[PDB]
Parts: structure tokens; sequence; C-alpha cells
């Protein structure tokens, strides 16, 4: 269709490959552009190697498209035998395995982009079935997401990537974060005394 | 025109007269004021000096580039009579007129002044309470009068009969109304400062015979004293002229002391926004204004169906555009009047509206029209429709013994600019009523 | 509450204000204005167009930089088609870069920018600098990818070896490499990379630029500069300039080779001895001794006077003292004397009428 | 055209005028300024109607502002003068009788720094105010200053007079400066009228100001472009040393601090900031000019 | 004027004009980095396609294989309109496009004879990438972590895709070819013109970074400018009697000058008048008054004149004696100029009869004081050195 051609101009494309010593070397590539400031795009699989360790902190992950809920092939022999003895043994519902099975490695590639206060990022879930998953996603993911982001189109969508990008470029105040975010040594004693 | 118009006046007046008429500092502190910049500077320099300049000494003074001001100051200053130019010793010599000079320093240096700006009683009264009320309500009143809606109380004889003399507001009694000429809607057009000079102006032209140094004297004098005190009560001929003047709402009397009005300190010097209108396409003007004055003014040529406190809302009509057409108003008037008293919105639309034509064609700049042209066509349209039948009172000519003759008597016609039509195959030819009696005269010889 | 929520706010603003102390500012500068003219600046967040209001920002900004930096220099450069164009020559002369940034302003932006190409241009075209001068690079950046020929890397360690400093404008958003190239030339400092809010922040940013950076102490240089003070002189006839070899009615003489030049502040074409007049050494004088703060006064206490100090105006009586007093000759203020005498004035009318 | 604010700045202090009269014939030759000052006052309220006047004087304790006079009556002057011109000629009277006593009251305290930097730096601010408050009206400065009294040190005079000048010229507001004494040229003062296409004067005699004021001092905002001034020094925009006192045309101003300095200072090391010089750096400039062998 | 005629060393004459040189240079001795080409061509029956210099360029620093088949078929075979019209309608452009290849497509012969040669160049581009990577970042070692890991095969989902014979599809290949081209482009970054600890801690737990801006403290004394007393009780004295005249009464009318002073202070400040009027006057270049063909001539004997005289001061006050043979021969040039100045005003004297002499020595007054001037230094220095 010629989408790529149009990404080729804004960053460069690493792919993930079976071959574990050909995807090294595309993270390297990938953070190597980062960091320079060319700019490129990796596109991985949720349930592959780059999701189980490899961490994506500041630059190098500023914005996570998950591409659709990943969800396992539900036409496996070796699933189906599992689902079936859940449901007798545990009394787990099929669904409601594999949408914890899902929900559990999309939320795993989504807190692969912070590492502390200072981080930011955009976590996009492009599926008409994320709307119903909110109450499934972690705690510190779910209080993050607004009730108006349920369902979102993908020009509103962009339009509000845009304006957070930019707030939070601003320099942040001192006093907004002195005791309430980040506590020094006398902060910390003052916490242990009024809770004592 | 204000300074210019006040100037040209007492241009007019004979030298021997101007000279008289110096001889108060008051009136000359006013005179003072109304020269050029360039021309005032000049005057004070040499009024403190007993001594004579010449003119190449004060060429020098002015730039190369303000060269063009000193003809204009210099010419305005000399029209006045103020500087006497004398040449002797083969150089054009400048002096200043002495009496002119006395009655400035005077006036500067704080010597006698012979109570040329009058006396205070140390009884003052409420301004706004009630000098501002009874000049307003008496400059309203007669601007009721003016624009020709009904009014309970009708200004006094002396008024009316100056409204009349003059150009403004044509009466008939055969139609026994008054309505406004196309000079009056001049008048109605014109800022409170101009408006008032207009009737001042009249007034000093037409009163007869009472000096003219002395109406002078103390419209000079007016302007010098200030609104909100007391002066004790003087010229003869300024006790009469006083009580006429309080008709126009200049001066405010208790029944033994006059009081000048706010009127009366705009005669010396000058000094969202109220009458500010929105006109559609539909022809309807809605009027953010709250005064009786403008809407006066407005419903002149509008079909106004409704007001609001804070704003007055119409429509433009035919019946209404011709009333106003038949009461002499032109349409470059009104458009003025809409373009000056034009909204923000219509302004800012206008601005973006040039903006965007600019911006499209910036090779042409066209012209800022604030309202939509086709109110401006349809206006101008209406115009032609008044002016679609033109008629000629006069004569025909005809039955020429000789083509000589036919062309000798056309041609003389044309000569005199009587000709209004002609034809050489038929030897006929028409000529306005005016030149009917030069032409058959001209026909025996 | 309407009226104390202004109040408050005016006191909230003060707050960055009270600290302020005499740091040591490079008064000589030599500043490298580049400016971004790619695809990205095609967009229409900034009307009419990025690049037309950045362009008319840079000739305000040339404008106010020589008005209180008259012994200072500025150069342009401009990214286009993935290269580093320059458009004007570093130089002491207003107009010069005014009359390059109006000819740019015609021309369409197209293509890549390449921060390594114009930083690399910059380096050079600072390299015949003074070391008394500060070298200064301000850039203008709108894109969030850079494509270069060779390592940013390497250049930015280059940039810190010269005692280069840059500052950054984005339009967007964060750019690691421009924030890496703001900290590591400015010694680990983070607040040199700035990005803009709206159109009105645009026009703060480029106005604070402005005024001379801070020196480091342990960037300490120490050395005196040879300059000379013409004396003007009126001549009868045209002569020839010594700079564009024109006739001119007259010019000021350099008191080193009796060279005429035309126009001040510039380095005599002849002795190359820098020619400045005292007037352009006494504007930058407010940034070697800036006016203490003043300090609102508590309602608690007795005020002195009903009237200003200085403009003799009445203090309205009103909750908040609108009245600030001078530490150093304790002397009330309103508030319109204090921003008047703080961004016009740079002398406190009250300490000056103190007699000694 | 449009009305301009007239902003006279008089600097009578009792030890400058005393001075004046001693050396002069003119006893008591402040009246005769006062006097002529309110003549051409009223002559600037005689060209327009529209026009404000404003009056500080820089007295040896302070500054006061003469007109307007403050919210918080002597007959010095005939009351059938025009009201406009003796409401403002009889409060600056009235004020300058309040200013001599409030000062023969404190003639005993001791002076010696002259406070017209800080008249001038008020009447900038009072500028500002008027201009701001009303708006599209002109501003002008009238320094009327005795230079017969000799100044102790005019060198912390030069950074605020200086500033002023630089303020004055963002707002367009000329400056004007008049000199009564004997030094015939004010190198800081003429620079505040070279610099803003003001216009100084200087006059030996106190008798017959009002002519110099009325032809030279009188070129109101309005018309300075069209009207040549009529000042005829000349200056050389020069700054005296900071160690030795004297004009300097080339030397070395110290980098950090920007301090002239016409020689290399003793010790290599900068005399008022303290800055240490660079051994190698300075010899350069130590260096004798280069001639053939 | 300068080098030809007066004669001044070329070297010299660029030591002063370096940043133009530079600044020349700089412009074409800078290129852009690099990017995808292949991709930004579109074929757009007939078809055209617009390439361009830049272009062909970029494509060979992209894909040698490209400039391989370009330079040995140009001149010998056929010309360039054909060689790459013959490209893009091959296999090998779809190829290196990064497009799967279709079977269907005919390509080219004389094109598809170096796709074998391509698949050895991966081979040898795959060896010049790979490298030893960091284990913080190395999934080679995740799956070797255990090596004996023994579990059902992944379904056919998260395996490459295959077709019914089994054989791979060969989409896998192209996002290699991908992977493999945005490598050699970062690697291409990186020509010849304690990191993972630092990485790993928090930043933002670190102690906020403090300016080390210097602070500078000035004293502010100095000499003052160099080239009756009255007591107190005299000043008391003033006071007294201002203080009776003002109460007492204030005459404003004793202000009018006796007319015996006031002529005296008009004559004097029309005087100044006169003097400033003058100047005001004469206060693109102005109108001169010689001729066209004569200004020129002046214009260019002033701009040589000059460039000597910026050059003598250059070396004169360079501090270094080993330039002292230039400064004589700069020296005996200015002499040369001054006489050439002399030879000047004489030839316009003879020729225009004094008219145009007087107007073209003050054309170049100043000059000529300047060039006196420094000769004048130049010997009064010379001569107190020797002797
Ligand atoms: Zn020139
Ligand atoms: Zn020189
Ligand atoms: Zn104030
Ligand atoms: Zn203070
Ligand atoms: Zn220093």
């Amino acid at each position: 269709m010629g989408i790529l051609d149009e990404v080729w101009k804004h960053k460069l494309i690493l792919v993930e490959t079976p071959d574990a010593q050909e995807t090294s070397l595309a993270l390297e590539t990938y953070r190597k552009a980062c960091s320079n400031g060319r700019g490129a795009i990796l596109l991985s699989v949720a349930r592959g190697k780059v999701s189980e360790g490899i961490d994506f902190d500041h630059q190098y992950g500023r914005t996570v498209l998950m591409i659709g809920i990943p969800f396992q092939y539900t036409e496996s022999r070796i699933l189906k035998a599992r689902l079936e003895f859940m449901r007798e043994n545990y009394r787990i519902r099929e669904n409601d395995f594999l949408s914890f099975d899902a929900m559990r490695h999309a939320a795993q590639c989504l807190g692969r982009v912070l590492r502390g206060k200072d981080d930011y990022g955009v976590m996009v879930l492009a599926d008409r079935r994320f709307s119903r998953k909110r109450s499934q996603l972690p705690k510190w993911i779910a209080q993050g997401l607004s009730d108006a982001d349920l369902n979102l189109s993908t020009d509103m969508a962009i339009s509000n990537t845009k304006q957070f990008l930019r707030t939070m470029a601003q320099p942040t105040d001192p006093k907004d974060q002195e005791g309430v975010s980040v506590w020094s040594y006398e902060d910390l004693i003052k916490h242990q005394n009024s809770r004592k | 025109s204000l300074k210019h118009s006040v100037t040209q006046y007492l241009e007019e007046i004979p030298q021997q007269v101007q000279n008289r008429l110096y001889t108060s500092p008051a009136t000359c502190l006013a005179i003072y004021r109304i020269l050029p910049p360039l021309a005032k500077f000049f005057i004070m320099a040499m009024v403190f000096n007993e001594n004579e300049v010449p003119l190449l000494d004060l060429d020098k003074w002015v730039n190369s580039n303000g060269k063009l001001q000193f003809q204009n100051a210099i010419k305005s200053m000399k029209s006045l009579h103020l500087l006497i130019p004398n040449k002797s010793s083969g150089t054009l010599m400048i002096n200043l007129n002495p009496t002119f000079k006395i009655s400035l320093r005077n006036a500067l240096t704080g010597g006698e002044v012979q109570n040329s700006f009058g006396v205070v009683v140390e009884e003052n009264v409420v301004s706004l309470d009630l000098l501002d009320e009874y000049s307003a309500n008496k400059w309203e009143t007669i601007l009721h009068f003016m624009v020709g809606t009904p009014l309970a109380k009708i200004p006094s004889e002396k008024v009316l009969n100056l409204l009349k003399h003059s150009k403004l507001m044509e009466e008939v009694n055969s139609t026994g109304e008054f309505k406004i000429t196309n000079e009056g809607f001049q008048f109605l057009l014109q800022e409170i400062n101009s408006q008032l000079w207009t009737l001042l102006l009249q007034y000093l032209k037409m009163i007869e015979t009472m000096d003219l140094v002395d109406v002078l004297h103390f419209i000079f004098m007016l302007g010098a004293l200030e609104v909100g005190k007391a002066y004790k009560i003087l010229s003869e001929t300024q006790r009469i002229m006083l009580q006429d003047m309080r008709d126009y709402g200049l001066v405010f009397q208790k029944h033994s002391i006059f009081y000048p009005t706010k009127l009366a300190l705009m005669l010396t010097s000058d000094t969202i926004p109220d009458g500010s209108l929105i006109v559609e396409t539909n022809f309807k003007i809605y009027s953010y204004s709250n005064s009786p004055l403008q809407i006066a003014v407005l419903s002149l040529f509008v079909h106004l169906k409704a007001r609001f406190v804070n704003m007055v809302l119409g429509q433009i009509t035919r019946e209404s555009i011709r009333r106003a057409l038949t009461n002499g108003i032109t349409a470059d008037q009104i458009i003025a009047y809409l373009e000056t008293h034009a909204h923000p919105q219509m302004r800012r639309l206008a601005e973006e509206k040039l903006e965007k034509k600019l911006e499209l064609d910036p090779n042409c700049k066209e012209p800022l029209q604030v309202l939509p042209p086709t109110v401006v066509d349809q206006i101008r349209l209406w115009q032609l429709e008044l002016d679609r039948v033109i008629t000629y009172e006069g004569s025909l000519y005809s039955d020429f013994e000789t083509s000589q003759e036919y062309n000798l008597l056309s041609k003389y016609a044309q000569d005199i600019g009587v000709l209004l039509w002609k034809d050489d195959k038929k030897k006929k030819f028409f000529i306005s009523k005016e030149g009917n009696s030069q032409v058959l005269d001209f026909a025996k010889r | 509450a309407s009226l104390v929520a202004s109040i408050v706010e005016a006191r909230k603003k003060r707050t960055a204000k009270k600290n302020i102390t005499p740091y040591q500012r490079g008064i000589i500068r030599s500043l490298i204005l580049t400016l971004d003219c790619s695809e990205a600046m095609l967009e229409k967040d900034l009307r009419p167009n990025r690049h037309a209001m950045i362009i008319q920002y840079a000739i305000d900004f040339v404008h106010e930089f020589f008005d209180q930096n008259p012994i200072s220099q500025m150069g342009i450069i401009i990214m286009r088609n993935g290269l580093a164009q320059l458009v004007s020559q570093v130089s002491g002369n207003p107009q010069d870069h005014i009359d390059a940034l109006k000819s740019i302003r015609k021309q369409e932006p197209k293509g890549n920018p390449s921060l390594q190409n114009a930083l690399e241009m910059a380096r050079g075209l600072l390299l015949p600098v003074p070391a008394h001068c500060t070298r200064e690079v301000l850039i203008v950046f709108g894109s969030l990818s850079t494509t270069d020929p060779g390592d940013i890397h390497q250049t930015i360690d280059s940039l810190v070896s010269e005692k280069i400093r840059v500052k950054v404008l984005g339009l967007s958003a964060q750019v690691a490499i421009c924030k890496e190239l703001c900290k590591a030339t400015n010694y680990g400092d983070e607040s040199f990379y700035k990005i803009l809010l709206d159109e009105t922040h645009l026009k703060e940013l480029f106005n604070e630029a402005v005024t001379p950076l801070p020196v480091n102490k342990i960037n300490k240089g120490f050395t005196l500069v040879k300059m000379g003070f013409p004396t003007r002189i009126f001549e009868d006839t045209p002569t020839f300039c010594s700079c564009h070899s024109k006739l001119v009615y007259g010019g000021y003489f350099c008191p080193n080779c009796h060279s005429k030049v035309c126009s001040l502040p510039t380095v005599c074409p002849c002795c190359d001895l820098m020619l400045i007049l005292s007037t352009h050494l006494a504007r930058s004088y407010h940034h070697l001794m800036p006016l203490k703060t003043f300090a609102e006064v508590p309602t608690t206490e007795k005020f002195r006077s009903e009237d200003c100090f200085s403009c003799q105006s009445r203090f309205p009586i009103l909750l908040t003292s609108s009245r600030y007093r001078c530490e150093d000759c304790k002397q009330e203020f309103c508030v319109d004397c204090d921003v008047f005498i703080h961004e016009i004035l740079h002398n406190c009318p009250g300490c000056e009428s103190k007699p000694v | 055209e449009s009305p301009s604010l007239l902003t006279v700045i008089i600097e009578i202090a009792p030890k400058l005028w005393t001075t004046f009269d001693e050396e002069g014939n003119e006893k008591g030759s402040i009246i005769k300024v006062l006097e002529a000052l309110i003549v051409f006052l009223n002559a600037h309220l005689a060209f327009n109607s529209a026009n404000k006047v404003a009056v500080i004087a820089a007295y040896s304790q302070g500054i006061k502002y003469l007109y307007p006079e403050s919210t918080s009556d002597l007959k010095i002057i005939n009351s059938d003068m025009y009201r406009r011109f003796r409401n403002v000629d009889e409060t600056l009277v009235e004020e300058i009788y309040k200013l001599f006593e409030l000062e023969k009251k404190q003639i005993e305290q001791n002076s010696q720094r002259s406070t017209l930097a800080g008249a001038m730096s008020a009447g900038l601010t009072y500028v500002n105010r008027i201009s701001k408050e009303s708006v599209s009206l002109k501003s002008r400065l009238l320094v009327l200053t005795c230079g017969s009294g000799s100044s102790k040190d005019e060198i912390f005079q030069y950074i605020p007079i200086m500033n002023c000048i630089f303020s004055a010229t963002k707002m367009k507001c000329p400056i004007d400066v008049v000199k009564i004494g004997g030094s015939k040229e004010s190198t800081f003062l003429q620079q505040t009228t070279d610099a803003t296409n003001g216009v100084y004067l200087h006059v030996e005699s106190t008798e017959g100001l009002i002519q110099y004021l009325a032809t030279a001092m009188f070129i109101d905002p309005s018309l300075r472009p069209i009207i040549v001034k009529p000042n005829h020094g000349s200056v050389d925009f020069r700054t005296s040393c900071y160690l030795t006192g004297r004009v300097v045309a080339v030397g070395f101003i110290c980098s950090v601090c920007l301090c002239v300095l016409s020689i290399i200072p003793p010790g290599n090391k900068c005399p008022a900031c303290d800055s240490q010089f660079d051994e190698h750096v300075i010899a350069k400039l130590k260096r004798k000019p280069v001639v053939p062998r | 004027e300068t080098v030809i005629n007066a004669g001044l060393p070329p070297s010299e004459f660029w030591s002063t004009r370096i940043p133009l040189l530079r600044a020349f240079a700089l412009s074409t001795s800078q290129k852009v980095g690099p990017y995808n080409v292949l991709s930004t061509i579109k074929p757009v029956n007939k078809v055209n396609v617009n390439l361009s210099r830049e272009k062909i360029l970029n494509i060979f620093e992209n894909y040698p294989i490209v400039k391989k088949a370009y330079t040995d078929n140009v001149p010998k075979n056929f010309k360039e309109p054909e060689f790459w019209a013959r490209f893009f309608s091959s296999k090998l452009f779809r190829k290196l496009r990064g497009e799967k290849i279709m079977q269907n497509d005919r390509g080219d012969v004389i094109i598809d004879r170096y796709l074998t040669l391509d698949q050895e160049f991966d081979r040898k581009d795959d060896d010049m990438l790979l490298h030893p990577v960091k284990k913080i970042i190395d999934l080679d070692g995740n799956i070797q972590d255990d090596p004996v890991v023994r579990g059902n095969r992944p379904d056919f989902t998260m395996q490459p895709g295959v077709d019914i014979n089994g054989n791979s599809d060969g989409t896998v290949d192209i996002l290699k070819g991908m992977n493999r081209l945005s490598e050699k482009m970062i690697m291409a970054l990186k020509n010849e013109y304690n990191d993972e600890r630092n990485e790993l801690k928090i930043d933002d737990l670190n102690e906020s970074y403090k300016t080390n801006y210097a602070i500078i403290h000035l004293k502010r004394n100095a000499h003052e400018k160099t080239t009756l007393k009255v007591s107190n009780q005299q000043m008391l004295q003033q006071l007294s009697l201002v203080m009776d005249n003002l109460i007492n009464k204030l005459d404003l009318n004793q202000v009018v000058p006796n007319n015996e002073v006031s002529n005296k202070i008009n004559k004097r400040v029309i005087t100044a008048i006169k003097i400033n009027a003058k100047q005001a006057k004469h206060n693109l270049e102005v109108k001169s008054t010689l001729p066209i063909d004569l200004l020129e001539s002046c214009r260019m004997l002033h701009t040589t004149c000059c460039e000597f005289l910026k050059h003598f001061y250059i070396h004169f006050q360079s501090g270094e004696q080993k330039q002292a043979s230039t400064v004589k021969k700069l020296y005996n040039h200015l002499k040369d100029c001054i006489e050439k100045l002399n030879e000047l005003f004489q030839d316009v004297l003879n020729g225009d009869g004094e008219s145009m002499s007087n107007t073209c020595t003050a054309y170049l007054k100043p000059v000529l004081n300047s060039i006196t001037l420094a000769t004048h230094k130049y010997d009064e220095y010379f001569n107190e050195y020797n002797n």
C-alpha cells in the first residue's frame, strides 16, 4: 500500500525477527537511532522476545501503540485442554481466563516505558474490545485512564497526544513535588512522625 | 476647517477693526492659540523683546525639510495682520502690532488686564446637577427642533430667527413645517465643537449694526471663563448678547450672576462608543446607542420599529429612504454617518475582509468597505431613481431663415453656457429660462 | 475576592523576582541565530504559518538584541534541504541582519533540517572570535527528527571543547538531542531548552534571550580589551568612507589612525580597533549593578505618604497595601513606578535623592 | 498639533545659589529666575489649552514636587490674572515659600552630594505616569540648574544620569538643559541633550533669562523634527578614567566589569572588581610597537 | 588593483579574509544525511518518473550493488537512461525497495544476473553489522539461559508464515531487508569523520542540579576629571534676603529686558543658529560634483590605499619582528601611494585647470591625512629605534 514509505520519512523502521542475534542488533540500532535524534519506530510482538525484559525507559519509549488485544489462538488444542481443566478444577470461566491472559500481556508492555516519575509517555490501545477492559488493567494504569478515553477516534486521539506531549515539556514546578511525590530526608522524618 | 473657518471670518474684517479687536488681552490669547504651531513659536519669541528682526533671520530658524510649513505659517499669520511687514533700508523688516504686543505681554506677565477675564464672586453652583442638564436640555431641545421631531418645549424666537435666516432648516408657511437641508445634515454631522461654531459663526454674520468687536470680545472672553463659578455683571451690548447666548445653552443664569457651561469651554479648544450601529445585508439597522439625539437622526432615513435601553433596532425601507432623500439628504452623507458610527465588529470584519482580500490578491489594494457593497449600490440606485427624470424650464427656438443665424444664436448660447440641446438638421435648439433674456437681446443686435 | 485574586497573583509573580543577585555576565557576546526552515515548518499551528511568524519574531529579536547589546555581534544561519545555509556574516551592523531576514521572508521553506550541519557551520563562524567574548548559539527547532551526515555526539563534544553555549527553542515537543545539546553544553543546566506553549509565550522567550547569560565560576576568563573613543567631526564637503568607500557627509574619526567610519559601534577597518561611544557601554551598566527589587509593605504598619514619591500618584484606599518600599532608601512607591523603574529605568530615585 | 507636557526641574539649593551671588553682582538672582520661570510656565500654558505643566524642585535634603501640589493661601500675584495661569502661578509660589521655610529650618544640616540626579529620575517616572494615564500625549524635560557652585564629584552622577538618557530616548522625550554659572560646558548634562535631540544652553548673566527660555527652550515635541536646535556646544562622547581622572581616547576596559583604564593597573589586577589578569595576555598590551632592526 | 597593479602578495590579501574563504568552502563542503532513497521514488499504460542527479548519487551510496552494475555497464553497453529504465522494470528494484518479489513479473534479463550477487552482498553486509551486544539488551542469552528447555512447540501464529509446500512465504525476508537497511543507515553515521550503570540509575532521585555562576561586587571610587568658599553664615544670610524679598512682593514685569541686552542675546543665539543651520542642510551615496570617470578612479585609489593601510597596521601592531621585511616593503608601497596620490592631483590639476583639483583634494583629504600620519608615525618610531 505504501504506508511504510511515509513512515520512513519521519522515523527509521526496526522490525523484530525470529533470530535472537538479529533482534538484538535491531534494539541496538533502535536505541542508537533514538539517542542521536534520527528517530526510530520498533515493531514487535506482545508475546515476543522484546516484551519479556527489554525496557524502553525515557527517550527509547515515548509512545506505545498496542495494536489489538494480544489474544492467544483460540483454535488450539493445548489452550482448549488447559481452559477446560481450570473450569472444572478452579471454577474459572474460559472467557475470564482468556481475557486475563491477554490483558496480563498487554499491561506488561505498557509498564516498560516508565522508569521514574520524570518519565512520560502515551499508551494507546487500538481495539474496540479494550473499552470494557478498563477494570482488568493494573490499578496504577486504570487510575490514570479517564472516563472520556474509553472510546476515542484516530483524529481525536492524536490531538490529545499532541497536547499532552507539549504540556509535559514545560518545566515542572519544584514546589509541586517537594513533599507530595518526592521526599527528602527531612520530609521522610516528618511522615514517620505524623504516622506515629 | 474649524481654525480656517474662524480664521477666515476674522481675515475678511477690515484692518482698522482688527487693530481695535486686539486691545483686550483675553481675545488675543484665544487668537494666539488658533494659529499654526510655527506661527505661535515666532510670535512668543518676539513678544518679550522690543526689537525688529529681519525676515531672513526667521527663515534661518526653519529647516530645509520644514520649508513648506514656513510658507503656510507666514501666509496664515500675515493674512490676519497680526504680523505687520515693514520694508525699509532695503530689507523687508518684520514687526509685531503694538496693540497686539502690549496686550499679549500684559496677560503673560500679569500686567493690568482691566478685568478681561472677569471677576469671581465666590458663589459657586452645582455643575452636573444644574449646568449640564440646563445646557444639555437647551441644546437637546434645539437639536430636537433641528431634527424635526415634535417637542413639547420649542426654542425662543431668537435662535428660531437665526435658524430660518441661515441655510439651516429651510421652512415654508404653506407647508407649515420645518425640514433639514443639505447643509443642515452636515451641521448635524459635525462634532459638538463644530456644531457650536456653525451657529456662532452664523450669529456673527447674521447680526447687523451692537459692535462686531464687542461680540468677539465676549465670545473669546467666554472661553476664558470656567464652568461652575459666578461672575458679577461688562459692555452694554454684552448684556443683551449674554441673554441671547443664554438660549443656546452656553451660559446659565439663575435669574445677577451668570455661569458658563460645558459648551463654553469647548469653544476655546478641542475638549463601546455611543452611536455605534450594525447594518446587515437585509437593510436592517441595529444601533447600540442610548441617546435621543442619535435616535432622532437615525429616524430621518430609517423606518425604526423598536428600541431597547442598550440598543435600538430598525429597518431601512423605501418609504423611509424616500422621505429622507426628499429632505435633501445625500447618500454620500448617509454612508459617512454609517462609516464614522460603524460598530467595532464591522470594522474588525472589514479589516479581516481586507486581510482576506489582500491575502488572496495583494497586488491591488481594494478599498476598505465597512458595510456590505449591496447596501451602497441599492442606496445609490435609489438615488438614481429620484434623478430618473430631468426637466428644464426655457424656450425653444426654430424657424431660422438662414443656417448661419441658427449657428450664430446657438453658438452664442453655448458660450454663455445657457444651451441645453440643439439639432443642426432641424435648426432647432433649446435654452434655459435663465438665459432666455440674453439670447433674445443678442438676436435683436 | 476578584480584586484580591489579582493581588495574590502579583505576589506570586513577584516571588520569582525576589531572588536577584549580581551574577557575573558577559557583556560582550557573539550570537549565531539559527532558524529551521524545513517541511515540518509548513504547519498551521502558528498563524499564518510557523515560518512567517518565526521570521517576523526574528526581526524583532534582531532589533531588541542590538538595542540592549550595542557592543555585540550576531550571525544568522538557516537549515534548508538538509543543508545549512549562511545568510549573514557575523557583524555589528543591525541593518545588515534585518535586510537579510526580510529577503528570507519571501522564499518558501522546504526540505529537512540538519542540526549537525547547522552546528558545524556555527562552530566555524565563531572560530575567529576574541577569547573575551561569549560564544552563544540560538537555535529555533521545529522538527521532531534530525537527518545528519555524521555523528552528532562528536559535534556536541567539540562544542563543549570550544566553550560554545547553545539555546534551543522548540515548537512541538522535547527532542532527546536538543536536551542533551542544551545540557552538556551548559554544564548540566536544564533551563536552556524551552518549548513554547502558545503564540504569546513565544514572544517572551525571544525577549528573554536578549539579556546576557551569566558566566560559570570555573569558566573564568579575565583580560583587558583595547578600545577607542572616536570624536565626531563635521565636514563641509563629503569624503570617502574607509568602510564602504562611498561619498558621505561625515563620519567619526578614529583616534588611532584618523581613518573615518560611517556608523558606530564598529571595528576600525584600518587598525582593527573596536570603536565605541560612551553611551554604548553605559547601557550595559544595569546588568552590572541591577536595582534591588522592591518589597511590598504590609498593611499592618503605617504608611509614610498617601502619594507616590516619584510620580505623586495618590495611593488608592480600596485590603492589600498598594505601596512598595525600597530597602536601600526606605521610600514607598506605587505599583506603576516599580515596573517602570525596573524595566525602562534602572536607578531608584529614592536612593539618588538621599544626600550623604 | 497635540498637547505636550513640560516638566521643569529646578536645582535650587542654598549652597549652590549662595556661591553664585558672591562671585556675581546679582543679589537674590534666584528670584529673577523664579519670576522669569513663572512667565515661562505661563507661556507654555498659553501655547495650548490642553497642555499641562509640572514643576519638580531639587532641594538640599531631597526633591519636592512644586506642581501639581500634593493633596496633603498668601497673595503674591494679583488675583486679576487668568484663572489657569493664576492656579499654577499661585500654587507654585506657595510651594516655593514652604520649600524655603523648610530649608531654612534645616540649614544646619550638612549636605555634600547634589540631588540633581534623583530629581531627573523622579521626573522621568512622572512623565511616564502622565503619558500612560492620559490617552497620545507628548512630554519634555527642562533642567534649570545653577552650575556656578562647584560640584563635589560627578562620577556617581554618571550612572543615574546616563540611565535616564536611554529611558528618555525610548519614549521620545527630549531633555533640555539650561546652565547658569561660570563653567561653560557640563560634560554629563551636555550628553543628555545631544543623545535625546535636546538643547543645551549656558548663560552667565541671569538678567534677561526669559528671552533665552522663550526662544531656545520653547521648542515643543510636536515641531522638533522641523526646527533646528540652537545648541552650539560640541561633545566628544568620552569618559574619564577610573584611577587617574583624565579623558582617555584609547585605553583598556576590564571585560568583567567594563571599568575604563588608561594604563595597566598596578599589580596586574583590576583596581575595581579585583579580577586577576593573565600575565601572558596583559603582556601583549604592554608590548611595544615593532620597528625594523 | 591591489594584487595585479599594486603588487600586494596574494597570501597577505587572504590573511584578513579567512572567514570569507571558510564561508564559501562550507557551502559546498557539506552533504545531506542518509535516507531511504528507493522508497521516495514513485513510478506514478504509461508511467513516468522524475529522477535527478542528487537522487542518482544517493542511490549509489545507500545501495552499493546499483553502483556496481552502474560503473560496469554505463559506457560499455547502453546509455544511462536505458540502464535506469531497465533497473526500475527489473525485479532488483522491487527487491531493493523492500517489496515482495512477484514471480509473474518479467523483470529485466540483464539486471537479473546480479540478483545472486546481491545475496552474497547481504551475507557480507550481515557480518559488517554483526558484533557483540551488551548483556543488558542481549536477547540471545535470554533464550540460551536454559539450554535444556523442553516444551510444546509454538502455534503457527507464533512462527514465520509458510505456504502450502511448507517453505517460507518470503515476507520475512523483506522485514530483514528493511531491518538491514535501517542498521546500515545508522552505522554510516558513525564514520571516520560504567555506561550501563549510569543508564540504570534513576536521575530524578539524585540531588537537583545547582548553578555555579559567579558573583562580582564592584567598588565605585575614582578621581575627578582633570585637565570663593561660602560659609554657612554667609548662606544663612542669602536665605533671609530671598525670603524677605519673596514674602514682601514678587514682580513678574521686571523680567522684560531693557532692550539693550535683548539685541545682544538675539545676535548670540542667531550666530549659533547659522552655524547649526549650515551643518543641517548637509548632515545611497550623496550626489557628487566630480565627473563619473574621475569618481571611480578616486574610489579605486582610496580603496587600494586603505587596503595597504590595513595591512601595514596589522604587521606594525603584530608584535613579532619576523615581519620586519614586510613592513619595510609596505612602507615603500605607502611612499609610492603618496606619490601616486600626488601624481593624481597633478594630473587632475593640469587636465581640469584647477577647477576639480580643489574638489579632488577635499574628497581625499581625510585619507591623505591618515596616510601621511601613518608614514610620520613609522618614521618617528623608526628614527628613535635607530638612535
Ligand atoms: Zn561607509
Ligand atoms: Zn583606526
Ligand atoms: Zn508612582
Ligand atoms: Zn531606593
Ligand atoms: Zn574589572
